RNA sequence: GGUCCGGUAGUUCAGUUGGUUAGAAUGCCUGCCUGUCACGCAGGAGGUCGCGGGUUCGAGUCCCGUCCGGACCGCCA
RNA sequence: UGGUGGCGAUAGCGAAGAGGUCACACCCGUUCCCAUACCGAACACGGAAGUUAAGCUCUUCAGCGCCGAUGGUAGUCGGGGGUUUCCCCCUGUGAGAGUAGGACGCCGCCAA
RNA sequence: GGGGCGGUCGCCUCCUAAAAGGUAACGGAGGCGCCCAAAGGUUCCCUCAGAAUGGUUGGAAAUCAUUCGCAGAGUGUAAAG
RNA sequence: UCUGUUCUCAGUUCGGAUCGCAGUCUGCAACUCGACUGCGUGAAGCUGGAAUCGCUAGUAAUCGCGGAUCAGCAUGCCGCG
């Protein structure tokens, strides 16, 4: 919100005038931030997706969707049909609350902090976080948490291609 | 010795023989090559002892070229027995050869001592064989 | 393992239907409504 | 950017769809609609011959609305079209929603048609 | 909690700081000392304006993910110059100069 | 949404300790950031102020 | 030449059926015991399943072929 | 220019270039209809801030894909020979991977 | 392709099969003696397998995000359509 | 040892091993190869299988204190309470 006026105000006119686009709505955008879970469990503790559901609902803005695995493999004994890992998108000016968050305060609050992944995109704007800790905003009941699994994290834009994006993640305030 | 590594059936039809080859009926990587002017078969005892006569008189001179493969198998009953009640087991593998199919061609290697030692090799098969040349 | 069974009803005794089934998959007395004839309807059809 | 597919794209598969199942022959023809973004358009078609009996569209130039697009639109030109296939009565018709979902301004425009009198 | 890493809530202030991976009792007393904490107080129970004065001095002060780093590349250090001890230190055999022979089993 | 699934979210207040404000929405209603981007040491732009660093590999006996 | 069996720790046999776990004696190793050895007492490692191919989420244990041996038959003039 | 049909992709895929007052489409926000096995991108909902960027519509091209007889042959119906697992002659018949080139659209009916 | 012994005896898919159908052999390859209260009926909506790249616990593969992708993937099971 | 304050049963304020940093002493000399000290660190270990040892009261069990060896080097030895 605060950011997306400003992503309207500032960012917008900057870029374009950066990259000169000649129609100023190709400017790049962000389209969805989407979490994904993953719980070894094939199945190792049944309770374990029963927990990870009703933190990461608490961690977004609302609830996730169970993933529903997609062919059986036998190296991790997990059979078609046993449920891993957990899903939830978030766009709009959810996706805005949400990175306000991050930004803000979950990465300086990591155990140990220097500038994130120097070239996780891949290739056509892009970009994954791989965070090891649940302790992305102070005021969750942290002390329930058991297992220490953090989040996979993918933000997407609208860019064709890489350096747009670099460019534009910077004054969104990410650091590298 | 030729073994086809893998085969989707180890017995099936012996099949006939009609008309020029489909394909490969000049030479096309060698100097020089040999070609058979009638049908029959070729089999794995056929192209080794060829290839050695080949290879082991001309020694460092070049290279040889080989256009076959017995992808074919031959069935056998087995020795002493009443015909009939089953196909036999396999125990060899046959080229087709049509025809106006160049067999083997060599490259890199003067004329003369080519042609001689076609003309020895071409005693190793059981075929009327002719010389024959690139355009 | 499927076994045979012939379909019953509580609005008139007689009843005709066949059909098959899995013990393992429904051990419990099976209900279906089909178009009895002689009541002339359709009615609820429960198994002997 | 996101391969993001046409909206009319996808909504042409799916006419294409309902569309396998029936259409409009003589004395049994075709209803049809648009839902464009800014006007809706209804059309009566005979498949055999390949061409249109009558129309209607919320740009017609007559009865206009300010909502030109909306459900007020839908069930004006709804029976307008009735009244445009009453000159050279039909009376039955055939519908087929543009692949769309029957919900919304095709309701409307469906509702409008049956109250006008044209029998699906 | 206290410089990126927990702390127990019901223990002894002195004691319970010292859990950070670079500070032990003696750097936690006289830290302590200096903010004027009392040296003996449940976490639970203290105030926002002293624990954010005891923020400052220990992060004025090399803590856990600097220390690491920093040990690590120490002993990157010994290790690539190709001494005797780094080599010691490569194997996993005793540095600071011990009789192999016995005992040895702290390491391996 | 469907409604009541999700958590109860709301307009969020967010206090650090260097008294740093921040407009966010959140299921919870105040949160207290004990360190935010306007003061964690990389953050600071590169290490402004907040920072304890000096790093030398030094040789030097005379005294 | 045909039909049927099997092939597992270094040796001998279970599992080999339970498609989703490799086990029991002996041997071997360390220690104790004895003056020494042997018994004996504590502990411990092992094979990853004759070979090759295939089905299956998964083969030791299912289906094929190849090697190995073992059982039976190979008769009427 | 939109809508909606028939035709074998000679209509496709690519590469470039033009358009938008109107039409279309992106867009704006979920207030109530409806919905996201999580969500207003999607479904629907009610407007019209700005944009031809994309879609869509037009100009160009043989790079790919597609279509394509002419004479050849291989095969082959029916006759006739031969040293006959296979060859050859005569009346026809006629392969396809190859080029001659066609083509980067043709026909409609309702609304401009 | 004498008997005995061995093997087989019904049904389904393909080739042998000579561009209709049909067509044998102790000819060449497989399967069936079921299963499914939904794996049926209907309305409505989409779209695959594999690969490359980023992503941790997590690799060759778990679960994500982009792109390519006429069918390689699926279609209860054995082959063909 | 006695007195008093805190700790409240944990691999813990037990345990202190091993480690990097910075020093002191002696000796020409402390890398192989001393001891000690300030930091940081903090390992295994939560009463030890089969077996086995010393001890008849100032003994065993604990607690320290000296001394020969000699610049420094003692958990050993000798001796004392």
């Amino acid at each position: 919100n605060r950011l997306k006026e400003k992503y309207n105000k500032e960012i917008a006119p900057a870029l374009m005038t950066k990259f000169n686009y000649d129609s100023v709505m190709q400017v790049p955008k962000i389209e969805k931030i989407v979490i994904n879970m993953g719980v070894g469990d094939a199945v190792q503790n049944a309770k374990a997706i029963d927990s990870a559901v009703e933190e990461l609902t608490f961690i977004a803005g609302q609830k996730p969707v169970v993933t529903r695995a997609k062919k059986s493999i036998a190296g991790f004994r997990l059979r078609e049909g046993m449920p891993i890992g957990a899903k939830v998108t978030l766009r709009g000016e959810r996706m805005y609350d949400f990175l306000d968050k991050l930004i803000s305060v979950s990465l300086p609050r990591v155990r140990d902090f220097r500038g994130v992944s120097k070239k996780s995109f891949d290739g056509r704007g892009n970009y994954t976080l791989g965070i090891k800790e649940q302790l992305i905003f102070p005021e969750i009941d942290y002390d329930k948490v058991t297992k220490v699994r953090g989040m996979d994290i993918v933000i997407v834009t609208t860019a064709n291609t890489d350096e747009e994006a670099r460019e534009l993640l910077t004054q969104v305030g990410m650091p590298f | 010795m030729l073994l086809p590594k893998r085969v989707k059936y180890r017995r099936e039809h012996r099949g006939k023989m009609r008309g020029r080859a489909k394909g490969g009926t000049e030479v096309h990587f060698g100097e020089f090559g040999i070609q058979a002017l009638e049908a029959s078969w070729i089999t794995n005892r056929q192209i080794e002892a060829a290839r050695i006569a080949m290879t082991r008189y001309m020694k460092r001179g070049g290279k040889v070229w080989i256009k076959i493969f017995p992808s074919k198998p031959y069935t056998a009953k087995p020795l002493e027995v009443r015909m009939g009640s089953g196909k036999g087991a396999p125990e060899g593998w046959v080229a087709v050869v049509k025809p106006g199919k160049v067999l083997f061609e060599i490259s890199g290697v003067s004329e003369e001592v080519a042609r001689e030692a076609l003309r020895l090799a071409s005693h190793k098969l059981p075929i009327k064989t002719k010389f024959v040349k690139r355009e | 393992m499927r076994v045979n069974i012939t379909l019953a009803c509580t609005e008139c005794g007689e009843r005709n239907y066949i059909s098959k089934k899995n013990k393992r998959n429904n051990p419990d007395r099976v209900e279906f409504k089909k178009y009895c004839p002689r009541d002339k309807k359709s009615t609820l059809h429960r198994e002997t | 950017m996101i391969t993001k597919t046409s909206k009319n794209a996808a909504r042409l598969k799916r006419h294409a769809r309902v569309r396998a199942k029936l259409s409009g022959t003589a004395e049994r023809p075709r209803l049809n609609v648009f839902r464009s973004n800014k006007h809706i358009y209804a059309q009566i078609i005979d498949d055999v011959n390949g061409v249109t009996l009558a129309s209607a569209s919320t740009l017609d130039k007559d009865l206009n609305v300010e909502s030109t697009g909306d459900t007020s639109a839908a069930t004006k030109v709804g029976e307008l079209v009735a009244k445009r296939a009453a000159e050279k009565g039909i009376s039955d018709v055939v519908f087929d929603r543009g692949g769309y979902l029957y919900h919304g301004r095709v309701k409307a425009l469906a509702d409008a048609a049956r109250e006008a009198g044209l029998k699906f | 909690r206290i410089a990126g890493v927990d702390i127990p809530r019901d223990k002894r202030v002195v004691i319970s700081l010292t859990y950070i991976f670079g500070i032990g009792r003696t750097t936690a007393q006289q830290v302590l000392k200096e903010a004027g904490v009392s040296e003996d107080t449940r976490v639970r129970d203290l105030t926002e304006e002293e624990l954010g004065k005891i923020r400052d001095i220990i992060d004025k002060l090399k803590v856990e993910g600097d220390l690491r780093r920093e040990v690590s590349l120490n002993i990157k250090r010994l290790i690539e110059i190709g001494s005797y001890r780094g080599i010691r230190h490569r194997r996993g055999l005793p540095v600071r100069g011990q009789n192999s022979k016995n005992n040895a089993r702290t390491r391996k | 949404m469907k409604a009541g699934i999700h958590p109860n979210f709301k307009k969020a207040t967010v206090k650090c300790a260097c008294g740093n404000e921040f407009e966010t929405g959140s299921v919870k209603e105040e949160v207290r950031v004990e360190i935010c981007s306007e003061c964690h040491p990389f953050y600071t732009g590169r290490q402004k102020f907040a920072s304890a660093d000096g790093r030398v590999d030094r040789f030097n006996k005379k005294y």
